[PDB]
């Protein structure tokens, strides 16, 4: 479990005078990742991030964050710079051929990057569609493209599987439709299971 | 065994084995209601009509009917970080019903 | 002293001296909650999170912390005819909180 | 002392639990004082000003009020010649210590034709509702009842009133709670704690 969740806990407890907008917060690590390197046709890194986000029907989510670790991937001459941009798309239709070069996508967030470290992408829209799945089109995944600029790192990318460090994860903020009624009901049943 | 009132109760999740799913906090003040609901029942125990009736009945038939119990009234929520049944990390600002706000006779 | 449950309790107002103001009824079924809140607390006793916590703490430290008490949950009203403080005859179809509907551990 | 009307209302409510009444709270208010003026040539009818002490808590919303009167020909000889007439109750706004009906300001409540000797029910909700919101100013909490005897009837047709001790007038006030039982059960509790140590 990410320390981001832990710091959020510390934030809530130290600021009793300042109540947060969302009660329920969940962390979802990436389930699987499909990575395609930059080509002359598509000069950028392509990543399809598969998650397993499952928020209960009785809950109404408010915000979702996609946290990515931007880093120059240990290339020689890495002191030459680290600057570019990245774009995340909600994948509707995929295809086991190329990434970006196929399927249907809905653009979520455009992010310019500079510092090595964690970036936060507000991709609430995508998760809301994932919650109301309505079967039909298979989703619960998104595509992130990383565009390296001229005077920058040749290996500018986000840390993804099959890597083991600084992997992408979701942070879903949620509240209860019944204003905490149905929530505490299920919390009780949960605790009874954990009781024995 | 004096007067129904709220007392201090520090609960460590490690002690009760809830450290397997509760991430934070490690321990918290849950409070406890101690004392008896002796005649007469005043405002400070927010009694019900049944509690008052039973207490009077107890006075008449102490060998057959017991007196009201000192239990928590309304409960205060605490902040809890924990893992779901699916192992999903979950943080809730208001995890209702973890500590005692008021006590009373019921 | 087995399982927290509702038991029969017939209350005569003459016995408790409430016949001085209660006109009707003379007696009614008030019910009583008997039994202990022993581990584990199941759905049928509508436990709170604190009750579950306290029960486990009691199970762990029986000499320091007591267990949850078997008390009435929701209470059912009865029809009551009585005289006011001013001596005014008063009839209320729903005199709330006179009898036990459900029991539970708190 | 508690009227059997209240007792019968209890029995009605309890034996018919399948049929919930429109009003939860019911109170009985017996007449506090009565000012009676016999029929005169100028005003050919019996006049009664009935003073009550109706006091319903502010947080309560009353729905109906009933004025229960005992109509009877006062044991006159040749009363067997018939018993038929009418009676009218007025909500007294401004009174005057002179005569009844012949003075003051009244607002008419109910006109009632009478036949049987016995208890009559008058729908006088309006008057009590006005009494609850007293707002000081004009002194009220009282009403005037006139009893009109018809031709082929008793010359002494009237309602039973003080200083008599039997079949006296009384109010039946039906009420519910504005706070939907919250403030109601709170005060019931506080009262009961008083009756606990009683
Ligand atoms: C991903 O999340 C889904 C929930 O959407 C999990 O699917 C559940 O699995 C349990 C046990 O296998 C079933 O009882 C539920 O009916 C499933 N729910 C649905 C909606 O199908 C799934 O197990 C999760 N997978 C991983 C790897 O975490
Ligand atoms: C008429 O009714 C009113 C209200 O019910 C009575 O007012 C009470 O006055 C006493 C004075 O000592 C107060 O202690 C009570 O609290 C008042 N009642 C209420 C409900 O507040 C008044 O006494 C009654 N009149 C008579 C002659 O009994
Ligand atoms: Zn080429
Ligand atoms: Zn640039
Ligand atoms: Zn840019
Ligand atoms: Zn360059
Ligand atoms: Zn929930
Ligand atoms: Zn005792
Ligand atoms: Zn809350
Ligand atoms: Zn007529
Ligand atoms: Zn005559
Ligand atoms: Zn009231």
């Amino acid at each position: 479990p990410p320390q981001y969740m832990i710091d959020l806990y510390n934030r809530y407890t130290t600021d009793k005078s300042s109540t947060p907008a969302s009660n329920i917060v969940r962390s979802f690590s990436v389930e699987d990742a499909i990575s395609t390197a930059a080509t002359e046709d598509f000069p950028f890194q392509k990543h399809i991030l598969i998650f397993n986000i499952s928020i209960p029907r009785h809950e109404q989510i408010t915000r979702a964050e996609l946290r990515l670790y931007v880093s120059c991937q240990n290339d020689v001459d890495s002191t030459h710079g680290l600057e570019g941009s990245m774009v995340v798309y909600d994948v509707l239709e995929d295809s086991e051929t190329w990434d970006q070069a196929t399927g249907t996508k809905t653009f979520l967030v455009s992010q310019d990057i500079r510092d090595e470290g964690w970036e936060t992408l507000e991709v609430s829209s995508a998760v809301k569609r994932w919650v109301r799945a309505d079967s039909t089109t298979n989703k619960n995944k998104l595509e992130v493209t990383v565009q390296s600029h001229r005077e920058s790192c040749d290996t500018l990318d986000i840390s993804v599987p099959p890597g083991s460090k600084n992997l992408p994860f979701f942070v879903v903020f949620s509240n209860d439709r019944s204003n905490g009624t149905k929530e505490t009901r299920l919390e009780l049943k949960e605790m009874i299971g954990h009781e024995q | 065994g004096s007067h129904c009132q709220k007392t201090s109760l520090r609960v460590n999740f490690e002690d009760i084995g809830w450290d397997s799913w509760i991430i934070a906090p490690k321990e918290y003040e849950a409070y406890e209601c101690k004392g008896g609901c002796f005649f007469p029942l005043a405002d400070d125990v927010t009694p019900t009509k049944h509690a008052i009736v039973q207490t009077l009945v107890h006075l008449k038939f102490p060998t057959k009917v017991g007196k009201a119990c000192c239990v928590p009234t309304k409960l205060s929520p605490i902040s809890v970080l924990y893992k779901d049944d699916m192992g999903v990390p979950t943080l809730k600002y208001h995890y209702e019903g973890m500590s005692v706000a008021e006590c009373g006779c019921r």
